[PDB]
């Protein structure tokens, strides 16, 4: 390069940031997903459709572990997701090299969003087009956080991103409640995934990862086919 | 040696449900004392202290660098610091100066921030941690301090006899040392209160 | 190469700035905060912009960012633009303590941030901060202090303040109902409940929509107090009782 | 280990005349106890009115000569004129100081005419100090040549001795006699005596042989 | 016209117009003529005056003892390439203890002027260098361009109305090998006098001549020792 | 309305340095004359207000003990060039024990007259006159923002630079004397300025081989006005 | 790294940005200052307090050293960088050559700093114009001024801010040396001159003097009422 | 090599010095001043390496004068002493090691008087009396002998007479004239030059 | 090598020898050790000849630029401060420099003393060199502040003579300068062999 370093994102005359608003439009056209925190662990569920019968399903993964107790999914564009995964993989290690202790789930979201917010203000790059959902049962109580391309972050009992995310928002408000179990949370997570999916729902149409206090765990397609009995 | 420039002694001892830590008071340059109020024990939160011995430059330097990183940790998180977390923090700070090392040997004592569970450890000048269950010592007069605690420490001790054991351990070992002395301060902390006493030692 | 530059550094043809005025109008929307001192103690009023019933609220801390053992701040603007500033200003106050072993006075900490916020407006074409925020703190020289901050790097000392565009009418109330050193810490609190009653258009002033954090001086501790949700409600019922009492004259 | 210095020898003589300048040197280049060559003059015509001599470590003598020859050309393309005698001596002092903590091992004598047609001799040291003198002798045999010219040219320590100015022809036989006596006692003083004479009309060279031992 | 702004942007016809504009800057300078015999190389320049009281702007400048150049166009690009030119001559004089041959020095110039004709934000060097000198195999006359296409010529002329200067050369190029210096020089300044209006030629204030030869260092004459060369001339016919 | 700073004209000249010559036109006028006896020099101060202190506005600024200067154009852009030209004469004396000549001063000045750019700014906006006495007698030179350096016998620049140069060619010859050239210059000055000539509007600077410095305290100035 | 020029030439031969930022100086509050032979004086106008708020933080008159006093116009934030820069330079001058800083030296530092801050690339100019008043060694009182172009410039009386030329026209017919005779008359001279400024009801006038042997002493808001009383008494003798 | 003393009182700080600027074997300057007025209530002597004593006093002088000039008020003597310990300890592990030995002597408006101590290894020590040089080996017994924490300043000058008469009894040095300051609530006061006549 | 300098009612007197040696060998007898900086400042030479010749020449460069920028001659305490900061950057690398700075100032006479060890002291009398200790004793016996011009010449002239008579490395000729208010002035330059016949009788 040369040293141009000028930010391509400036304020509107109305007083808004236009490119961040356009990046959220790419998030809303992403694949639908949902995440539910119910009183002993967190359940994450995504909606993985192969566009043809020729694709392999055991190659590309959506529910992705970060530590042995921290998982992470997304709703947005594919290639930009794999950047900040590898960033967050390394960033969890410098906590562990210094403190010799597994990093809390609130501590990544401080640091991952700080990577992501500074990346918008920096020069000559677009923002990301990926929102995240981060889970983990650190110190008994589990956690469920949601970041966005605007750099912000929140803390949800249960939420949904992707397509028809406002329809599943009204669905989770009525169906879910204060407390549940882990097994009840998976039942309603498929019920809001069946709200917007296609016709057939098999072990390859969806992919589910969970947290316990025993640790983060990703479900194999056997038990997902086994939990597919009494569907939605 | 460089460690024997100013001298000093730091002792910690684990009791039943409480922990005690003590140090001397003399500040001197190789034969010549200057004062009797040189602080070597510094509070790091409640129910958790730290003691430093060795070169008096690195005593005052590391205790401020550690306080620098500690306040940033307790503001990014909402909680206080765990004693294992501090031991990993100090071992990081000494290992950064791997080849230009600080000439000090820290001693950490404190309780659980959740329970009454005590904790003691000591580190090298380059940062090797070492946890025990009875006592840790540091300073120039190390061998005299091992002769006390191997012959006086008992496993389950009330806070009264723990005070009487660590007092007789310091007053007999430091008076055998030449470059250390001029008074001993003793911290004995527990779940509900913190007790600080100063002993009557030989001022020669 | 050259046609893609935005030119956020040139003055206006009127002879003024052009980009900072666009930034300062974002502060008036999306947030409303204030703070009031007149005696020993100082308060901060917050407002929940997003009050949806599926949030966790497990941070147990909010817009009040305790940046020191004697100071905190209340921010309004772009949300994660503050997280750059709060982590930076926290370390300026801490590197001062490493240098002197004495707590940072509240005046020159604000000057340290306002030199950073100006530096993006001076040179570069970097996008400036869309962030205004407040200050509370105790020192050895003047005691309790308030400070307003600007995106331009301008500041000032205050005793009753404002951030939100809805709180522009609160300035008209704060000129009407302010005193000169009579801050019993119920009169200052009932005033703050009285301001956010009229200004915030949410009716009846639900206790979950607002937040109050105070700083009182202890013997040597400077207790920073984030008061819980129960005593908010009895303060609302106290203010509703005074409204029904004052309407008896009509 | 690798020691970067070695002594080579040579002896340089300069005499500031009234309207002339005589620079003389031997041609032996030795090292240790051996002879590399018998033809190695130390005279260097810088301009038409300036001749420099360089003794000491010969590797620095070849380097320092080529630095000055570049800066003469850099002066002329920048100032449309040539340097004077004193300007070269002022320039050389900054060059010798520029390697203060890794010095040259070179004794320098600059002779030549001034801007009024008078003999000027500038002596030097390996670090950079200089002054203007009437006659200097540098090199290995420098101690055997200074006190004799104090008697002859300087007219010191003599009672009722008049002060006649040194002519050109009297100065020629003074140079030819002192290198004969220097070759008897010094082992570094060689065979051919290159003598350069700078007048207001050009530079004349002359070679006189000595004993070959 | 929108693709005629930067050096980087190619044309849809395939001609970078920034170089074509820099060729026009060479045509604004005053004319000069260089040529060579078998044993000598003589370049003759023409000066201009800004006013009557102002002195004439010099054209020929000494570089090395055999290389000397002429100039046309800008004056910043003149001295910037001149400082690079004097630098490279004394480097090989310092390293190899020999003078540079003229041919490979000019190849360093085409490499030097190449980079600002390709990268962004860099103008080409508007300059008109005529180069004369000796290598070990005789005289050479070179010319350059802002497009950096150096030409091994035998007689050229660049600057304002050199169109007429070239026409005189080919009808006397056969004579330019056997004749010696006294008529070789005044062959050259017969070519300058058609680059002029018909009422002034060479009146000892506007002409300079540089000669490099076998037993001759590169010597520049100006307005006082040019007067022996300016005698023995016929006037312009009509 | 935003083109390159480093772009040739379609006609072929330049873009911005052509505008730099236009920026000289809005500056005050100045006259310097080289005589065989010395170099005299003149300028107009262009006083705006009587509240303004007059001696805080200078145009003649010394460079060395035997070299003067004269500026017209942007003021603080010239102050960069003055400070460099003072230093580079001191580098010359403290490496050679001789004074840098009047021509060779301006060679070092005009090197960074055109060195503006991005790597390694805008061109300068001031034109200078350099007088001085050296081994070739008294000299007088003239430069410009385009780096074009030339020697002039008597150059006049500024706002009234055109009518000055026309009237100066009438009254100049080679065999002038010093005081004859001094009073001839101010006759041109009072024709080209608009205010009355007094002790405050103008100032002189005269360097000589004998009187080696330029030395023009006030009320010598009133001595010349009463003699004209 | 920002390789982009901001300030270039115009076709008529001028700069945009320098004569484009001087209007920001014209939209600032006024502050005048004269010099006597023993006591200098300078007074800002247009305090415009909110009548319930603090005032020790909105100070527009500060000092670089114990000799040199400041007064400026334009916008607030750009002065803070220039002032806190110049406090370092005048103190580092004493780390060098042991004299106190002459008032002409510090004005050349500010003007050269502000000039290269327009010459460089990607940098807005400043929008302030300062008044620099000091009475150095030998005790000669003098004042200077700056400009966003960066031209240090010595006056005997100055007026800046919104309404500069009107106050300068008031001093234009006020060249009397008798007003520079008495010190309190010179203070009443500035108070009469600041009365020609906007409303000036004795409350928006913050003046400060320096008796050349002492740090800056601000007059209390009782002598301001006292000097406006005698100015009203001196104006009553017009009949 | 040269001698300083640090008598601390209840509301006053009594410091003294010497005036000898040494050389090889000779005494070049006999009215030298080791003192450096940092502010109106803080003094600073210096003892150490002959090039290092001047510049570090000059470096600490200006950085404290920045604090008063920017913030409008004076440092405390505690914050002033801990700024000096930072600068020596930072550049200690460097290619340019620093070698000076001096405390501070300051009066606070809130904390009253204070006295510190410093080594060239940059260690702080709050002390009720201190000394440097070789004369500390012959005077820290007397000043420990005749000390009272509630001593008066008239006794303290008389105690300084007792401390100084033992100097010119058992030394191999000359040290004729000694300069004395005193710091109180009113700031810096200069007492008379304590000397010893030769004839 | 022996220099001395002292100030009194009528300015400053500076005197020095002229012999520079090399081990046991004498290089020259006519070395001008008092380096003339300005028409209003004077510097000396001590120890390293090329070290004192370079940096005082470099010190004159800064003083000339200071005069062109400030329209005022530099003060004597200013020039001693600039020289102390330049030599301190090469501390421990082995520079030999113990010179003195003399000149008239607006505060009167000026006399300072700069070492290569960072020493910078003022004073009234100084003596620098290998034979400096032989000059302190004869000068302090004859020094007074209220001396005459002809008296102060003969005090400094014999004081150099007594130093070169005792010391082996000092000798040659005695240079003598007088710093006045308008500027310095050369007094005389006397040979030691001629002074020996004067002070014999």
């Amino acid at each position: 390069e040369r040293g141009y370093s000028f930010s391509l994102t400036t304020f509107s005359p109305s007083g808004k940031l236009v490119q961040i608003e356009y990046a959220l439009a790419a998030v809303a056209g992403g694949a639908p997903s949902v995440g539910i925190k119910a009183a002993n662990g967190v359940v994450l569920a995504t909606e993985k459709k192969q566009k043809s019968i020729l694709y392999d399903e055991r190659s590309v993964h959506k529910v992705e572990p970060i530590t042995k107790h921290i998982g992470l999914v997304y709703s947005g564009m594919g290639p930009d997701y794999r950047v900040l995964v590898h960033r967050a993989r390394k960033l969890a290690q410098q906590y562990y090299l210094v403190y010799q202790e597994p990093i809390p789930t609130a501590q990544l979201v401080q640091r991952v969003a700080s990577v992501m917010q500074e990346y918008t203000q920096s020069g000559g790059v677009r923002p990301f087009g990926v929102s995240l959902l981060i889970c983990g049962w650190n110190e008994g109580r589990p956690y469920l956080f949601q970041s966005d391309p605007s750099g912000a972050y929140f803390a949800w009992k249960a939420t949904a991103m992707g397509k028809n995310y406002v329809n599943g928002k009204t669905f989770l408000e009525k169906r879910y409640n204060e407390d549940l179990e882990l097994e009840d949370a998976i039942h309603t997570a498929i019920l809001t995934l069946k709200e917007s999916f296609e016709g057939q729902m098999t072990e390859d149409n969806i992919e589910v990862g969970i947290c316990n206090e025993a640790g983060f765990r990703r479900l194999t397609p056997t038990e997902v086919k086994d939990y597919l009995a009494a569907i939605a | 040696s460089i460690m024997s420039y100013n001298g000093g002694a730091v002792m910690a001892m684990k009791g039943k449900n409480c922990v005690a830590i003590a140090a001397d008071r003399r500040f001197g340059i190789q034969a010549q004392m200057v004062t009797t109020d040189f602080q070597k024990i510094f509070p790091m939160g409640d129910r958790l202290y730290i003691g430093l011995a060795g070169l008096a430059t690195d005593v005052q330097t590391v205790a401020q660098r550690l306080k620098f990183r500690l306040n940033l940790y307790e503001l990014k998180e909402g909680r206080q610091i765990k004693p294992y977390t501090l031991m990993s923090m100090v071992a990081n700070l000494l290992y950064e100066k791997r080849f230009g090392p600080y000439y000090t040997e820290p001693v950490i004592a404190g309780l659980d921030p959740k329970t009454f569970k005590p904790f003691i450890c000591s580190l090298d000048l380059i940062g090797c941690p070492m946890v025990t269950d009875d006592f840790v010592v540091s300073g120039t007069c190390a061998e005299q301090m091992y002769g006390m605690c191997e012959s006086l420490w008992e496993p389950n001790m009330d806070p009264d006899h723990l005070f009487e054991t660590i007092s007789q351990a310091m007053l007999n070992a430091v008076d055998r040392d030449a470059v250390s002395g001029m008074g001993v301060i003793v911290h004995i902390i527990e779940k509900d209160k913190i007790t600080t006493r100063t002993l009557k030692a030989r001022m020669d | 190469s050259r046609r893609y530059d935005s030119r956020t550094t040139i003055f206006s043809p009127e002879g003024r700035l052009y980009q900072v005025e666009y930034a300062m109008e974002a502060i008036g929307h999306a947030g409303t905060c204030l703070g009031i001192l007149a005696n020993d103690g100082v308060l901060l009023a917050a407002e929940r912009r997003n009050i949806h019933k599926l949030l966790d609220e497990v941070f147990f801390s909010e817009k009040i960012y305790k940046l020191n053992e004697d100071m905190a701040c209340s921010v309004a603007g772009i949300t994660s633009d503050a997280n750059v500033l709060t982590n930076e200003l926290r370390l300026i106050a801490q590197r001062y303590l490493l240098q002197y072993q004495e707590p940072i006075p509240c005046e020159q900490l604000v000057t340290a941030l306002c030199d950073i916020k100006q530096a993006y407006t001076q040179f570069g074409g970097k996008r400036p901060f869309g962030v205004s925020l407040l200050y509370i703190g105790w020192d050895k020289h003047y005691g309790f202090q308030l400070y307003q901050s600007d995106p331009s790097g301008n500041y000032g000392g205050w005793k009753a303040t404002c951030i939100g565009n809805n709180s522009a009418a609160a300035v008209s109330m704060l000129k009407q109902d302010y005193k000169e050193g009579e801050m019993t810490l119920k009169s200052a609190l009932a005033l703050a409940i009285k301001v956010l009653n009229k200004t915030m258009d949410v009716s009846k002033l639900s206790a979950e929509k607002v937040e109050i954090a105070t700083l009182t001086r202890e013997n040597g501790k400077t207790v920073i107090r984030v008061l819980k949700q129960k005593e908010v409600e009895q303060l609302i019922k106290k203010h509703e009782e005074e409204e029904a009492k004052a309407e008896r004259e009509k | 280990r690798f020691s970067p210095y070695v002594f080579n020898g040579g002896t340089i003589l300069a005499i500031a005349g009234e309207d002339f300048a005589i620079v003389a040197s031997d041609t032996r280049l030795s090292e240790g106890f051996s002879i590399h060559t018998r033809d190695s003059p130390k005279c260097y015509k810088l301009t038409d009115k300036t001749v420099i001599g360089c003794s000491g470590f010969h590797g620095d003598c070849l380097t320092l000569t080529k630095i000055i020859e570049a800066r003469l050309k850099m002066y002329k393309h920048s100032n449309n004129k040539a340097m004077t005698t004193g300007a070269i001596a002022a320039m050389l002092s900054t060059i010798l100081y520029s390697r203060r903590f890794f010095p040259y091992y070179v004794y320098n004598i600059i002779g030549g005419l001034d801007e009024e047609g008078k003999g000027a001799v500038y002596s030097f040291d390996p670090v950079g100090s200089y002054q203007r003198d009437s006659f200097k002798a540098g090199g290995s045999a420098s101690a055997m040549l200074q006190p004799l010219l104090d008697n002859q040219v300087g007219f010191k320590n003599m009672q009722n001795v008049e002060h006649v100015p040194l002519s050109l022809d009297r100065a020629m036989r003074l140079v030819k006699d002192v290198f004969i006596s220097a070759a008897e006692r010094d082992v570094y003083t060689g065979d051919a005596l290159r003598i350069c004479i700078v007048t207001k009309e050009g530079i004349r060279e002359e070679t006189v042989s000595l004993r070959k031992d | 016209n929108q693709y005629d702004n930067d050096v980087t942007v190619w044309s849809p016809q395939g001609r970078i117009h920034q170089i074509e504009y820099a060729m026009e800057a060479v045509k604004q300078g005053s004319a000069t003529v260089g040529l060579k015999s078998k044993t000598h190389a003589v370049l003759v320049a023409l000066k201009r005056a800004q006013s009557e009281l102002a002195a004439h702007q010099k054209k020929i400048l000494h570089v090395d003892n055999h290389i000397g150049i002429s100039i046309a166009g800008l004056t910043a690009d003149a001295r910037l390439l001149c400082n690079f030119m004097r630098q490279e001559c004394l480097d090989s004089r310092f390293v190899f203890d020999r003078p540079l041959p003229v041919s490979r020095l000019v190849s360093l110039i085409g490499s030097k002027t190449q980079i600002p004709t390709q990268r962004y934000g860099r103008r080409p060097y508007g300059v008109g260098l005529l180069i004369a000198g000796y290598d070990d195999m005789g005289p050479h006359i070179f010319q350059t361009c802002p497009s950096a296409n150096y030409f091994d010529c035998r007689a050229m002329s660049i600057g304002a109305r050199s169109q007429s200067a070239r026409t005189y050369l080919e009808r006397h190029m056969s004579e330019f090998m056997e004749c010696n210096l006294n008529e070789l020089v005044k062959h050259g300044l017969r070519a300058l006098r058609e680059t002029l209006p018909a009422e002034q030629d060479l009146t000892t204030k506007n002409v300079s001549i540089g000669i490099v030869g076998k037993d001759l260092e590169f010597t520049i004459y100006d307005d006082d020792d040019v007067s022996p060369f300016l005698e023995g001339l016929e006037e312009r016919p009509q | 309305y935003d083109r390159g700073v480093n772009t040739f004209s379609p006609e072929g000249r330049l873009f911005q340095v052509e505008y730099a010559i236009e920026a000289i036109k809005l500056g005050s006028t100045a006259i310097g004359i080289q005589t065989s006896e010395g170099v005299c020099l003149a300028v107009e101060k262009r006083i705006t207000s009587p509240l303004m202190e007059p001696s805080s506005i200078e145009k003649i600024v010394e460079i060395d003990a035997h070299i003067g200067c004269a500026m017209s154009g942007l003021i603080a852009d010239a102050k960069t060039l003055i400070d460099k030209a003072r230093v580079e004469t001191q580098n010359h004396w403290f490496t050679y024990n001789e004074t840098m000549t009047v021509e060779s001063v301006t060679q070092a000045v005009s090197n960074l007259a055109l060195q503006f750019g991005e790597e390694d700014s805008r061109p300068f906006g001031v034109a200078l006159l350099f007088g001085g006495v050296d081994e070739k007698g008294p000299q007088l030179f003239h430069m410009d923002p385009s780096g074009t350096f030339v020697q002039c016998d008597a150059r006049a620049i500024g706002s009234a630079s055109e009518g000055a140069q026309s009237s100066l060619q009438e009254v100049y010859h080679k065999s002038m004397t010093l005081k004859e050239a001094i009073k001839s210059s101010l006759i041109i000055l009072k024709q080209v300025m608009e205010e009355k000539l007094n002790a405050t509007n103008i100032e002189l600077a005269t360097v000589q081989p004998g009187q080696n410095f330029h030395m023009f305290t006030k009320e010598e100035l009133e001595e010349v006005i009463k003699d004209i | 790294s920002y390789d982009r020029a901001i300030t270039v030439f115009s076709p008529d031969g001028h700069l945009f940005q320098v004569e484009y930022a001087q209007e920001a100086v014209k939209k600032g509050s006024t502050a005048v200052g004269v010099r006597g032979r023993d006591i200098v004086v300078l007074g800002v106008e247009k305090k415009s307090v909110a009548k319930l708020q603090d005032e020790r933080t909105v100070r527009k008159i500060c000092a670089l050293d114990d000799n040199v006093c400041m007064a400026f116009a334009g916008l607030t934030a750009d002065a803070r960088i220039v002032i806190n820069r110049a406090r370092v330079e005048c103190q580092s001058h004493r780390l060098t050559v042991e004299d106190p800083v002459t008032v002409e030296y510090i004005t050349r530092y500010i003007a050269s700093l502000k000039q290269r801050y327009t010459q460089s690339n990607g940098r807005r100019p400043f929008g302030i114009s300062a008044l620099i008043v000091g009475f150095d060694f030998d005790g000669t009182p003098r004042l200077y001024q700056t400009d966003p172009s960066g031209t240090y410039h010595a006056w005997k009386a100055n007026a800046i801010g919104r309404g500069a030329k009107s106050v300068r026209e008031f001093l234009e017919k006020n060249y009397t040396d008798e007003a520079i005779e008495t010190d309190d008359l010179t203070i009443k001279l500035v108070i009469k001159a600041l009365l020609e400024v906007v409303q000036s009801g004795g409350k928006n006038i913050e003046l400060a003097v320096m008796r050349r042997d002492q740090s800056l002493k601000i007059l209390n808001p009782e002598e301001i009422e006292k000097y406006v009383a005698e100015i009203e008494k001196e104006k009553e003798e017009n009949e | 090599m040269e001698y300083l003393i640090g008598i601390q009182g209840p509301d006053y700080v009594l410091v003294a010095s010497d005036r000898v600027a040494a050389s090889n074997i000779v005494q070049m300057k006999d009215d030298h001043d080791k003192m450096f007025k940092m502010s109106e209530k803080i003094l600073l002597l210096c003892v150490g390496e002959a090039g290092d004593t001047v510049q570090f006093a000059e470096y600490i002088q200006k950085n404290v004068q920045l604090y008063k000039m920017r913030n409008g008020y004076e440092l405390s003597p505690t914050a002033a002493a801990n700024f000096t310990r930072r600068n020596l300890a930072d550049c200690l592990r460097s290619r340019t090691p620093y070698h000076v030995n001096l405390l501070l002597a300051g009066y606070d408006e809130h904390e009253g008087p204070a006295l510190y101590y410093m080594d060239y290894l940059a260690a702080l020590a709050k002390a009720p009396f201190a000394a440097h040089g070789y004369g500390a080996f012959l005077t820290l017994s007397i000043l420990d002998r005749y000390y009272t924490p509630t001593i008066s300043r008239e006794r303290a000058v008389e105690l300084l007479r007792k401390c100084l008469e033992e100097l010119q009894k058992r030394f191999i040095l000359n040290l004729p004239t000694f300069s004395v300051r005193i710091i109180d609530k009113n700031g810096i006061h200069d007492l008379d030059n304590i000397s010893f006549p030769k004839q | 090598t022996t220099t001395l300098a002292f100030k009194f009612r009528h300015g400053v007197i500076v005197a020095a020898d002229s012999r520079a040696t090399a081990g046991a060998y004498i290089a020259s007898q006519t070395v001008k050790k008092v380096i003339e900086i300005n028409p209003y400042l004077l510097g000396t030479m001590a120890g390293g000849a090329a070290d004192c010749s370079f940096w005082e020449r470099l010190l004159a460069r800064q003083c000339r630029i200071y005069e062109l920028r400030n329209k005022e001659r530099i003060s004597v305490a200013a020039a001693s401060k600039l020289l102390a900061n330049m030599v301190y950057q090469y501390k421990g690398m082995g520079l030999s420099m113990g010179t003195m700075i003399c000149g008239w100032d607006k505060r009167g006479p000026g006399l300072y003393y700069v070492d290569s060890e960072g020493n910078r002291i003022s004073g009234a009398t100084f003596s620098v060199g290998s034979g400096s200790v032989y000059a302190y004793g004869v000068m302090d016996r004859g020094y007074s502040y209220d001396l005459e011009v002809e008296q102060a010449y003969d005090l400094a002239r014999r004081a150099i003579y007594q130093a070169t008579y005792r010391d082996a490395y000092s000798g040659g000729a005695v240079n003598l300068y007088h710093v006045r208010e308008d500027g310095w002035i050369r007094v005389s330059s006397d040979n030691v062999a001629d002074l020996h016949e004067k002070y014999s009788g």
